[PDB]
């Protein structure tokens, strides 16, 4: 009751008192107005000029509790619009907080790394900052004990949160160096048995990877891989998001990156991710597939041996509709760099009345997409003599009628293609 | 035929920061 709902009139007060325990005790009335549920009067707090008292009480070694309150009020101001966290920044409070990493305190060196993830968080440029006065190394420190088990939860739990903001963001990445010094305490976080720092550290290598394909070796040679699809296959949905993207990002890469992920076992768990009951995993999910399909040869075989052929054949007949895109994307892969025999079984597989009932979109570039795949079907049935067959099936579930209503469609490429496909086969 | 992320979509969605509301 003390220190609860002071004004800041009365916080300013006790703040410029000139008496240790009266500005502690105003300091905690801080903390405990940016803490509460409903807008905390930030904006009021950074205007008294607070923020230069409470950067100064961090350096109070002699006064631990003013220590704790005002990194708490700091992480909280922090916590909100980049110009809040830059008048944080401004007032001299990464280096403190730096500082306060090594306290005796882990209650006071759990709140500077919490501060510290709040303001890396507000983009590259203040991550960057945070990493050139030295964070990392102090970070890493922390975390260097026999087994992550030993330390407190909560504590392991924003050690990594704030990892994951240092990791995150682009133009630019973060530098190669800082990457590099973290990756082996991230990958051993990503081995750890606890769901929310499984979750942030698959979220610091979905960053990581979202990037060239330099930035995606770095992560790969670390061989993290088999992991990241062990956690794809986890319960929790918190883990799986962020396990998928990563893979995603990573078949973004060479082939060669890709088969690695093909390597340790990824195809095997697409059958659930392909038919997932969350919107966002069908889609990431689907777009990775689309990213496999424009692999090699041999990889689109194995796309084949799992069976997930026929997945993408549902997926493309009902899913949502920004699923269904990735889909024909997958499809007008698998079709450019495919075998005649690859292509031949897809048409076995059900693809082309799916392909069909899509042409009724008003999107311009999925009719692209589809119509790109058609060719190439046709190209395959050609060096069969079977084209004819394939013009049958077409016009049978109604494909012909939407393709030619497609030439008076105001895309210069779609009328192209379509009036070609009609000129050549119907 | 690699499709990287489009430019104009977000990371995942994921908080950047966090105010700490208990003890």
């Amino acid at each position: 009751q003390g220190t609860v709902n002071w004004s800041v009139e009365d916080i300013v007060k006790g703040i410029n008192s000139n008496n240790l325990e009266s500005q502690l005790q105003a300091t905690q009335a801080a903390r405990k107005l940016l803490s509460r549920e409903k807008q905390p009067p930030i904006d009021n707090i950074i205007r008294a000029g607070l923020i230069p008292k409470f950067v100064s009480f961090l350096g109070k070694t002699d006064c631990s509790p003013i220590q704790f309150e005002s990194a708490w009020a700091l992480t909280n101001i922090a916590s909100g619009t980049s110009e809040q966290t830059k008048a944080v920044v401004d007032g001299g409070a990464i280096p403190a907080f730096i500082s306060l990493l090594a306290s005796p305190h882990a209650h006071i060196s759990e709140q500077a790394v919490w501060a510290l993830g709040n303001i890396a968080g507000d983009g590259s440029a203040f991550r960057d900052l945070v990493i050139k006065h030295g964070a990392i190394d102090p970070l890493l420190a922390l975390l260097a004990v026999p087994d992550l088990s030993t330390l407190a939860c909560g504590y392991l739990r924003n050690l990594t949160w704030t990892l994951s903001n240092l990791c995150r963001n682009k133009n630019p990445a973060p530098p190669l160096d800082a990457v590099e010094q973290i990756l082996p305490t991230l990958v051993r976080l990503l081995h750890h048995n606890d769901p929310e720092v499984l979750a942030d550290s698959c979220w610091a290598i979905s960053y990581l990877t979202d990037g060239p394909n330099e930035r995606i070796e770095m992560v790969v040679k670390k061989g993290v891989v088999p992991q990241l699809v062990k956690l794809l296959g986890a319960t929790e949905l918190p883990i799986v998001t962020p396990a998928l993207r990563a893979i995603g990002n990573i078949v973004t890469g060479t082939d060669e990156q890709t088969q690695k992920v093909i390597d340790a076992g990824a195809l095997a768990v697409f059958p659930s991710l392909l038919t997932n009951p969350k919107t966002n995993i069908q889609k990431e999910a689907t777009w990775t597939m689309s990213n496999i399909t424009a692999g090699r040869q041999d990889q689109i075989q194995q796309v084949v041996n799992h069976g997930l052929v026929p997945f993408l054949v549902g997926v493309l007949s009902k899913a949502d509709f920004k699923t269904q895109k990735e889909a024909a994307w997958a499809i007008t892969n698998y079709t450019s760099g495919g075998t005649v025999e690859q292509i031949v079984y897809l048409v076995h597989c059900g693809i082309i009345e799916p392909l069909m009932n899509l042409l009724s979109a008003k999107d311009t570039k999925i009719i692209q997409v589809i119509l790109d795949a058609i060719s190439n079907i046709f190209q395959a049935a050609e060096k069969l003599g079977e084209t004819e067959k394939l013009s049958i099936m077409i016009e049978e579930c109604g494909g012909l009628d939407k393709i030619e209503a497609l030439q008076r469609h105001e895309n210069e490429s779609v009328y192209k293609a379509s009036l070609n496909l009609i000129e050549k086969y119907f | 035929m690699s499709r990287r992320r489009h430019s104009d979509e977000n990371d995942g969605g994921q908080p950047h920061k966090r105010r700490k509301t208990s003890d």
